[PDB]
């Protein structure tokens, strides 16, 4: 159990695991304070935390709170912070880069790059899911949805840069980065008066399980088989490469 | 068709001979000696299992397109396949 | 022995530096189109419904997540949206989706 | 010169502000009027010099444009903000901090003005072939050949530009103009195909023109789009008139989805309509802003820009009347019945006959209420007054508490009517020996009520003192639970055995 | 993992509850030593005395068996070999 | 094994097999003659020109047409390609088919893909190489005739113009590709897709056209109007202009050649006895024309243009007074106006030897061919040599610096092939290039 | 091929034995299967049935053996487990 | 000298990587990234041991010669040697 | 066509010819529409060629039924008479 002091009070919006860099068995967990704290620990450190602080301008109108927390397969101490701002905030905790000005509006979601390091999710208020590149944050890209919000996102590193997401309608829209930019080649529908989904998850073990949550207390799973790998598909990422030099 | 071209294919100089191995070893066709013929198709069963389990080592999302193993006597062809794949024999020189 | 060595790369040198760059543009077969599997038809739906029977007919599910290990395992957590502050509100309801899981 | 052009950008805002300033009256009614405009004019035309040189060392010519156009706009923002704010700020300083002769007027020859100018058409020109650049496959033999012709056009207008013979670059223009008309016509007719084939969707549609909006822009392409521009702008109408119903229908807040449930649901409906507005407004000032582009002005935009701009008016002025009602709530709730000496007072037992304490306390709800009341305010960029910010500090000093606190009156109340479920003493007797603990505090209950307004360290002793008990008997509670279940299931298998059969 | 049974000496009734044991075992344990454990254990308390369980990615076995008391299958890539003797 | 649906499989692994016996034939300073002239189905046609390759250099395409005695008394079309190799035993390897009179032939530079050939009637054909043997009439004795094609005969369109054609060449320009557009909606590399170079043809009334299509996935039958095969289209089209400076009044080319270093730049030769220059982006960076140091006209209707295979870009051409010019690219004038032995006759083939030395070979109508070796000589003939079998129709020389080898292959009137091979000369190799900068310097 | 062993219970002259037979078993057959039967058969005409052997690279075991009948080692990086049961 | 000729092997455009594998598996160079190093003279020295075998098995007087396996990631050339033998990796795209 | 010989397209054929054979007879009139005015020309054989592309649009629809009925034909001759 943890403590109820200090240490931890905010009502953290997210739990996270990381690997220590002891031995690969050990996996830190994490929080993300709503109030301005990188807090991890071990598993008997829940009580007593060991590690706590990006605050910009501190001592006035700086509460950094963020919704969600990603971090980068390439390196441990890459991640994106969702604050409650609405824009991106880049940290390595405490340190800062990139403030992420194309997205706006308040975060509810953000996600990690697949492969290759440059697909960089932020989504929030705005519905727009703009993806961007931690090297200088420029705006690849913005899925332009006229929905009411976004509350998930999907990647798979595992396979090509593809793309879907579950909306604030019911909806889940499925996007082949090869075929496509604004326009879902597959999308999942709810029965005819089903309020909409309000999560979206994707098994790490793929073999294509895939689970989202209805309005309702059920989980339903589906079987996709439309996302095949192949040899050729790299191209999207050079294409993405190329639109943020120009 | 498929008959057809196997015995043009036979008839080229360069072909020793042609096995059509279907059942994990158990042929149906052959153009050459029964014994030959029945270590012929276990073998390039096994052998070729093993390029595949290499492939998918090296990289987990990619299998075998094609095999070939050369010596000093002859040279072997197999594909990759489903149910089954068929072995070739050729003299390189 | 860097003498040997280097006899050594001297002769398959010899092989490879030709016999790859033949090969290499070739321009063999190209119809070699194998699947290693049956094709699968248009994406499915319902697969399975895994819920808490009673707990279910009032909650909406929040946060789901699978076992990276027991791939069978999924979990899911419904809750009421609002009154979270105060009261017991919900269970963590995991299904496996493994052997004789027939419910 | 030591500064880049990315950092005199905010260089000229600093300026302009310091330079005034100084000039008020401070020791002197006013400084004579020679350094008075003098420096000024120094400062304004070194910031021409300085722009004039950073722009040269760019190479307005080469092939990294990619980073050329972020400094180059640069310069064009240091030349136009520095001419906005002497123009503007010239008109009050004069008359509100210096007593200078001048009134309403302004001193600056505008320099910059022609150089800010001079680069946006380099700008715009380099913009165009890049967006010819991607049509590439359809004008490669103009793309190519003109890149060359142009060159020496170009050269009429060289870095360090000077207009003293303007007249030469205007004919480097007017046979730009001309000559690259060709490319303009094949890419008009490409642009037509594929906006056409948009099966007028006007999301298709809007990122269409979006994304070659500088060339649509161009009168030969505008002119070849017309009836796609038309198109566009009805639909644009029927996007806005959607909206405003969907506004109409909902913007009252009453039901669930009129409103639009967030996870800050749990401060007021306020941040619902906030939320909601903001989408509201965002889309439909997008949409009348990309007709003005396209449309050049047309009958058609008129009668849209008068629609859709009543409309956001009206969102703008929803928002306001919203976050004016939520401010003033707040603060009267603080200025009457909050900041009369609230207190953390003991549990009011005897008042509820059922043990159900209750510990009133007017922190209870609020303590969170503010906080998320102050979140919600700053993240959205907005002033709050004092008077919230004073009690906001206080909540904080109480809720060092208030979270341990209400865990051990709620062990007390919870177990009283949880452990009589089973009637075991292994419970009801050690949540007697509890309570005895939790009485023995209350000894001192009319002390403890005033702990926390002044020091609440003392409290927090006695909390952890029933903490500790409340560990203790929730552990023995969890025993409890996990038997009882342990037994009724076995029993209900039980009375399902036939002894005869199994 | 997908279950599959390359030889049995078994009944059938024995064949399913041995991979659902080991797919249980599985789930539990990631030590192949601890896995077997847990298989071995439970066929002594249902189906008495004495199995013996191996459970592994690579080994060859030379063993005798009980007659209707050996099974050899994997789960995805790992193989467990239970038998009785003893 | 009893299904079709696993028969697929044995159909394919013979694909591979097929595909790697044929690769397993690709085996190996006077006269020294071999002869390749199986008839198998060349027993009356008479022989009309040669085209040799360059990604096989080993490989040369014989054009063969029917008189009207039939050997077979099968339908048998009189127009057909003769595809064989230097170095392969007798019999040809392959054989192509079309309706009305071949001519302006060209192979693929980068692999065999597709062949290329103008019609008489100014329609343009292609045909796919790579594509197994099925669906085509095949005979005893087996040998097996292939015919694939949608020609520009089908959808009516203006690349036709009407007008016969002259000459043909593979356009190797294609840069394009750069990346598709984030906006798929205006994305150019889509449209692109398989495109490594294009095809040009020029036809008599001096218009120049190219225009290339390549497409893989397809199946039996088509919604749109093709062949019942799997082949590409020629949607694509690009015109440009020419005579502007030449141009009753109205004007006609005879022959183009296009600069194998910058594909962009070509030059036009015309009746009136004037080559002209241009290319294709920029088209004004040099509009200049190619005279030689004469006055007047002197319309001596240029014939044969070629291109120096060399480091300089120097374009020859040669006319019906048995004359050749070395037309410099930077230079209106040529570096070394020769007059070819036995000027009394006209000049019937050119070409450049595919050898280290700049070797030179005219024909001319007496079936004497004159080489020139002016690396070692001045512009006298360095060597010749006539035959008795004469009435010459055609020749190519066909080589490969390295194993190396170098041949000449001919054919006569009389309808037999012939070839030969003096590799001797093939190169020194160091006399050559010391003589090759001299040369270029002095 | 050199042999270490971890765990035995079992005499020292049957110790001595089970290497000497692995290591010969490992000299005479690839194929792990064939090693094992060597193994086990080898154990049988000596020390009577029943005798059991693994041999392999990677697994783990429970077992039960008869008292002063069981020897866990390694060939190199070759494990060998020999027992008797029954 | 032998330096030079493997540089100018890796130079060609077909050619992703080279690993000269002498110890029964482990390299003692390599132009490529460790892991990749170690993955492929692993895989590949057991491969050639089944490769070598299968062809004593086929026929017992003859050896090896060579090896090829293809993939849709990339291709993998061998050649047999007294001592040890050296791996090729080209991008066959 | 001639490959298969099917009355539907032969028929269709026929019906090309017709117009072929109409207007040759036409030529009393029409034999100088080249030599003063070829634009008639253009159309006509535009007419014409129109009618021989719906001709062979037709025809690969058939061949695409064709194909249909004999990959029913190859499924039968695999049905077990004594259970299906």
């Amino acid at each position: 159990t943890g403590l109820t002091d200090d240490t931890h009070t905010d009502p953290v919006s997210q739990v996270v695991w990381l690997p220590e860099p002891g031995h690969s068995h050990r996996f830190q967990v994490l929080s993300v304070a709503t109030d301005g704290k990188v807090l991890l620990w071990q598993g008997i450190g829940v009580g007593q935390l060991q590690l706590t602080k990006l605050k910009k301008h501190p001592r006035g109108e700086t509460e950094v709170g963020a919704t969600a927390v990603a971090f980068s397969s390439f390196d441990p101490r890459l991640f994106i912070l969702g604050t409650e701002g609405g824009f991106p905030l880049k940290c390595s905790l405490a340190p800062a880069q990139f403030t992420f000005s194309p997205h706006g509006g308040p975060i509810y979601s953000v996600s990690c790059s697949p492969f290759h390091r440059n697909l960089f999710l932020s989504a929030g208020t705005d519905g727009h899911v703009h993806l961007y590149s931690m090297l200088q944050a420029p705006p690849l890209t913005s899925l332009q949805l006229s929905l009411k919000y976004l509350f998930a996102v999907r990647w798979s590193p595992v396979r090509p840069l593809v793309f879907a997401a579950a909306s604030g309608k019911g909806d889940v829209q499925l996007f082949d980065l090869q075929k496509s930019s604004q326009k879902p080649t597959v999308l999942i529908k709810q029965t005819q008066d089903e309020s909409p989904v309000y999560c979206l998850e994707f098994n790490s073990q793929q073999t294509q399980l895939l689970a989202a949550g209805d309005a309702q207390g059920t989980v339903k799973v589906w079987q996709l088989s439309t996302e095949f790998t192949e040899q050729g598909p790299r191209e999207a990422e050079d294409l993405d490469c190329l639109a943020a030099e120009v | 068709e498929v008959e057809e071209t196997l015995k043009r294919l036979q008839s080229q100089k360069g072909v020793q001979g042609i096995i059509v191995v279907n059942t994990e070893g158990i042929p149906i066709k052959s153009t050459m000696d029964n014994p030959t013929t029945t270590q012929y198709a276990s073998l390039m069963h096994s052998f070729i299992l093993k390029a595949r389990s290499t492939v998918r080592d090296i990289d987990p999302q990619n299998d075998l397109t094609f095999l070939r193993i050369r010596s000093k006597k002859n040279e072997i062809m197999v594909a990759p396949d489903k149910d089954y794949f068929l072995i070739v024999i050729q003299n390189p020189t | 022995d860097i003498p040997r060595l280097a006899a050594f790369l001297r002769r398959v040198e010899a092989m490879v530096i030709r016999e790859l760059n033949k090969n290499w543009q070739s321009h063999a077969f190209d119809g070699f189109e194998v699947n290693w599997t049956e094709q699968q038809q248009m994406v499915s739906c319902l697969y399975t419904l895994g819920y808490p029977p009673a707990q279910a007919q009032g909650l909406h599910v929040t946060s789901i997540s699978w076992n990276s290990t027991g791939s069978v395992v999924a979990c899911a957590y419904g809750r009421l949206d609002h009154g979270d502050w105060s009261t017991l509100k919900s269970f963590v309801c995991a299904w496996n989706l493994d052997r004789r899981d027939l419910r | 010169d030591s500064l880049s052009l990315l950092e005199v950008v905010d260089l000229v805002e600093t300026t302009q502000d310091v330079v005034d300033d100084v000039w008020r009256q401070t020791e002197h009614d006013h400084y004579p009027e020679s350094r008075m405009l003098h420096l000024l004019d120094i400062i304004g035309g070194s910031f021409g010099r300085f722009v004039q040189k950073k722009l040269g060392t760019l190479n307005l010519w080469e092939d990294p444009y990619y980073l050329v156009k972020e400094s180059l706009k640069a310069g064009i923002s240091i030349c136009e903000q520095w001419v906005i704010v002497c123009n503007h700020l010239t008109g009050q300083v004069w008359q509100r901090y210096v007593p200078h002769p001048w009134k309403n007027e302004k001193y600056f020859p505008e320099t910059l003005d022609k150089l800010g100018k001079r680069l946006e058409e380099v700008l715009a020109i380099r913009t165009i072939h890049e967006k010819f650049l991607y049509f590439l496959p359809a004008s490669e033999e103009k793309i190519i050949c003109l890149t060359r012709v142009f060159e020496p056009f170009t050269g009429l207008n060289p870095v360090q530009y000077n207009p003293y013979t303007e007249p030469l670059w205007k004919a480097a223009v007017s046979q730009y103009e001309k000559i690259i008309a060709p490319a303009e016509q094949k890419i008009a007719g490409k642009l037509k195909n594929y906006i056409s084939e948009i099966q007028d969707s006007p999301q298709q549609l809007l990122q269409a023109f979006l994304k070659y909006k500088e060339l649509v822009k161009r009168p030969t392409i505008s002119k070849e789009l017309m009836l796609e521009r038309e198109t566009l702008l009805a639909r644009l109408v029927d996007s806005i008139k959607d909206f405003r119903l969907d506004f109409e229908n909902r913007c009252r807040g009453i039901p669930g989805d009129a409103s639009g449930p967030l996870s800050g649901k749990n401060l007021s409906e306020v941040v619902n309509s906030i939320v909601w507005v903001r989408q509201l407004e965002l889309k439909v000032d997008d949409t009348i802003k990309i007709a003005e582009a396209l449309l050049s002005d047309l009958p058609g935009f008129r009668c849209f820009h008068q629609s859709a701009k009543d409309l956001l008016d009206q969102l703008k002025l929803y928002e306001q009347e919203q976050f004016d009602d939520w401010s003033r709530d707040i603060q009267s709730g603080l200025s009457d019945s909050r900041s009369g000496l609230c207190i953390e007072a003991s549990s009011r037992i005897m008042e509820l006959d059922s043990n159900d304490g209750l510990l009133k306390v007017h922190y209870s709800d609020r303590l969170v209420i503010l906080l998320r009341e102050v979140r919600q305010l700053s993240a959205l960029g907005f002033v709050i007054p004092a008077k919230i910010q004073q009690v906001a500090n206080i909540a904080q000093k109480f809720c060092k508490q208030a979270i341990i606190l209400k865990q051990v009156a709620h062990f007390y109340n919870s177990i009283d009517q949880q452990m009589i479920q089973s009637q075991r003493p292994m419970m009801l007797q050690s949540a007697l020996a509890f309570e005895q603990i939790i009485k023995n505090s209350k000894a001192g209950s009319g002390g403890k009520s005033q702990i926390t307004w002044d020091n609440p360290k003392e409290l927090e002793g006695y909390i952890q003192k029933l903490q500790n008990a409340a560990e203790r008997l929730a552990t023995e509670n969890r025993k409890l639970r996990k038997w009882h279940t342990t037994f009724c299931e076995k029993v209900v298998v039980l009375m399902n055995i036939d002894l005869l059969r199994q | 993992r997908k279950a599959v049974i390359k030889n049995a000496d078994m009944s059938e009734e024995m064949q399913q509850d041995s991979v659902e044991c080991a797919t249980q075992a599985l789930e539990k344990y990631n030590i192949e030593k601890d896995i077997a454990a847990h298989i071995k254990k439970e066929f002594d308390k249902k189906y008495n005395p004495t199995w013996h369980c191996i459970v592994g990615r690579n080994f060859g076995s030379y063993v005798t068996h009980e007659t209707k008391h050996f099974i050899y299958f994997y789960l995805g890539q790992v193989a467990i070999l239970l038998f009785k003797s003893g | 094994i009893d299904t079709p649906r696993l028969c697929s499989f044995l159909r394919a692994a013979c694909q591979v097999m097929a595909v790697l016996l044929e690769e397993d034939r690709l085996a190996a300073s006077d006269s020294s003659s071999q002869l390749n002239t199986s008839l198998p189905f060349l027993q009356n046609r008479k022989v009309s020109s040669l085209h040799t390759s360059r990604v096989q250099r080993q490989m040369v395409v014989s054009v063969h047409d029917l008189p009207e005695k039939s050997f077979v008394p099968l339908l048998d079309s009189k127009y057909v390609l003769c595809v064989w190799d230097i170095w392969q035993p007798s019999g040809p390897q392959k054989v192509l088919i079309c309706e009305s009179q071949v001519t302006c032939c060209c192979l693929s530079p980068l692999k065999a893909f597709l062949l290329f050939a103008g019609t008489a009637h100014g329609s343009v054909v292609v045909w796919d190489l790579r594509e197994d043997s099925r669906l085509h009439y095949s005979v005893t004795l087996f040998w097996t005739f292939r015919t694939a094609t949608f020609s520009t005969d089908g959808i009516l369109t203006s690349v036709n113009h009407r007008s016969p054609l002259q000459a043909v060449e593979p356009i190797s320009t294609s840069v394009h590709k750069k990346q598709s557009f984030v906006l798929s909606p205006f994305s150019t590399q889509e449209e692109m897709s398989g495109l490594s170079f294009h095809i040009a043809s020029l036809d008599e009334s001096g218009v120049l056209n190219v225009w290339v299509v390549v497409e893989l996935p397809k199946a039996d039958i088509a919604g749109s109007i093709s062949d019942l095969g799997l082949m590409p289209g020629g949607r694509v089209k690009l015109v440009h202009s020419a005579l502007i400076q030449l141009g009753w009044g109205t004007t006609q080319t005879l022959n183009v050649k296009f600069l194998p270093s910058d594909p962009n730049h070509f030059i036009i030769g015309t009746d009136m006895g004037l080559i002209s220059h241009g290319t294709r982006q920029d088209l004004r960076v040099a509009p200049k024309l190619f005279k030689p140091q004469q006055h007047g006209i002197r319309p001596v209707k240029v014939n044969v243009i070629d291109f120096s295979p060399f480091g300089e870009p120097i374009f020859l051409a040669g006319c019906s007074d048995g004359s050749i010019r070395l037309h410099q690219l930077s230079s209106a004038f040529p570096l070394l106006q020769w007059d070819s032995s036995t000027d009394s006759h006209a000049v019937t083939g050119l070409q450049w030897s595919p050898t280290r030395p700049a070797v030179f070979l005219v024909q001319d109508d007496t079936s004497n061919i004159y080489i020139w070796d002016l690396l070692q000589s001045d512009l006298g003939p360095v060597a010749k040599q006539q035959v008795s079998p004469n009435r010459l129709v055609a020749m190519a020389a066909v080589g490969e610096p390295e194993g190396s080898f170098l041949a000449l292959v001919l054919a006569r009137a009389s309808g037999s092939i012939d070839i030969q091979h003096l590799k001797r000369r093939w190169a020194a190799p160091e006399v050559d290039e010391c003589n090759r900068l001299r040369l270029l310097l002095q």
